[PDB]
């Protein structure tokens, strides 16, 4: 890895409210903070520069700030049209380094919020008899779009044969994703369970399946 | 005042592209341009940059040694060799200028370009069914589903009872995979008291491979 | 003060 910009992944905020999202980097006492916005399938637009300085365009109630090793874009009484991938964007003091934060999705709530439906499907017999096996974790209606999701084998955590989607809006304005873990038939029949757990929001669901079912 | 990229496309580990973007409707001011990428569904990333003369050139140190950046201000254009591509180079390549002086670094961009670096070879889907049951139950109401496996390229289209059967469908979006084939389930909640009646069958369409699947799909 | 982000292509 490299010079590291930390963001949290997602902040939702109501219409009117006031919304911060952080950036965390141990140069920022020394290199300034920009912000960009990215709208979907639009490219990012400068929103703030030099810590605190807004371009010509840019709305009053986007402001930024800096201090020690945190930067902060503040948008006060957020507007619909305020959701956005945010980006915060400096250098390292060697300027070896340019660097983005990972990112925040701002949902700026316009419907209640919604927990996932989750189903969890076993590898199928015809799968099974190609000499394959897949788990599928299908994870749809889930409102703001965020979401991680983890797996175990029994009770001990798994990450090889894992392969996750990002979050994508359905026709419904709420979120679908899907997580996929591929094993061998002998690796699917020789563990008692394997389990796929979604978070959102702070809670995690598990479900469960097993060979014997 | 506009940038507008080219000259991406697919091609297999190993091989060489090169992006252009011409530029329109700016003075010769001291802006420097740069590379910034992105992957589907994932952050920006700082490519490279070179400043208004070309005497000074950046890359990041994940395409050291793999990319060359260069600007031809006679003919308004910027271009990124890009040599020795991985699949991790996979994305979306956007031109971006600075204003003067780098006030506002990245002011103007592109609309980007598209870069696919794949070893995969086109495939049809193997198709398997999900089947309904008391763990896929609820509420009067049960998921059964396709499993369509290990495609490439995109897209496949899934129907159910040859277009019967719409209410309740929900074909999620394809994830891609280490392999390079992707692979996407479509699932209908169906009522519980259905499950011993109505025949559910999945009719998947793979048509860059030329490909059709119908699967039954029974509890 | 602080650097800018582009500093090094305006050196």
């Amino acid at each position: 890895d490299s010079y590291e910009l930390t963001q949290p992944p997602s902040v939702s905020v109501s219409p009117g409210q006031t919304a911060r999202i952080t950036c965390s980097g141990d140069a920022l006492p020394k290199n300034y903070a920009y912000w960009y916005q990215q709208k979907s399938g639009q490219a990012p637009v400068l929103v703030i520069y030099e810590d605190s300085k807004r371009p010509s365009g840019i709305p009053e109630r986007f402001s930024g700030s800096s201090s020690g090793t945190m930067a902060t874009l503040t948008i006060s009484g957020a507007q619909v049209e305020d959701e956005a991938d945010y980006y915060c964007y400096s250098t390292d003091s060697s300027g070896n380094h340019r660097v983005f934060g990972g990112g925040t999705k701002l949902t700026v709530l316009g419907q209640p919020k919604a927990a996932p439906s989750v189903t969890l499907f076993p590898p199928s017999s015809e799968e099974l008899q190609a000499n394959k096996a897949t788990l599928v974790c299908l994870i749809s209606d889930f409102y703001p779009g965020a979401v991680t999701v983890a797996w175990k084998a029994d009770s001990s955590p798994v990450k090889a044969g894992v392969e996750t989607t990002t979050p994508s809006k359905q026709s419904n304005n709420k979120y679908a994703a899907s997580s996929y873990l591929s094993l061998t038939p002998e690796q699917w029949k020789s563990h008692r369970s394997y389990s796929c757990q979604v978070t959102h929001e702070g809670s995690t669901v598990e479900k469960t399946v097993a060979p014997t079912e | 005042v506009q940038l507008v990229e080219s000259g991406g496309g697919l091609v297999q580990p190993g091989r060489s592209l090169r992006l252009s973007c011409a530029a329109s409707g700016f003075t010769f001011d001291d802006g420097a341009m740069h590379w910034v990428r992105q992957a589907p569904g994932k952050g920006l990333e700082w490519v490279s940059g070179i400043s208004w003369n070309s005497n000074i050139i950046a890359y990041a140190d994940s395409v050291k040694g793999r990319f060359t950046i260069s600007r031809d201000n006679a003919k308004n254009s910027l271009y990124l060799e890009m040599n020795s591509l991985r699949v991790e180079d996979t994305a979306l390549y956007y031109c971006a200028k600075d204003s003067p002086r780098g006030e506002l670094p990245l002011n103007y961009w592109g609309q980007g370009t598209l870069v696919t670096v794949s070893s995969a070879s086109t495939k049809g889907p193997s198709v398997f069914p999900l089947a309904p049951s008391s763990k896929s139950t609820s509420g009067g109401t049960a998921a059964l589903g396709c499993l369509v496996k290990d495609y490439f390229p995109e897209p496949v289209t899934v129907s159910w009872n040859s277009g019967a059967l719409t209410s309740g469908v929900h074909t999620f979006p394809a994830v891609l995979q280490s392999s390079g084939l992707y692979s996407l389930s479509s699932v209908v909640t169906v009522p519980s008291s259905s499950l011993g009646t109505q025949t559910y069958i999945c009719n998947v369409n793979h048509k860059p491979s030329n490909t059709k699947v119908d699967k039954r799909v029974e509890p | 003060k602080k650097q800018k982000v582009h500093a090094l292509f305006y050196k």
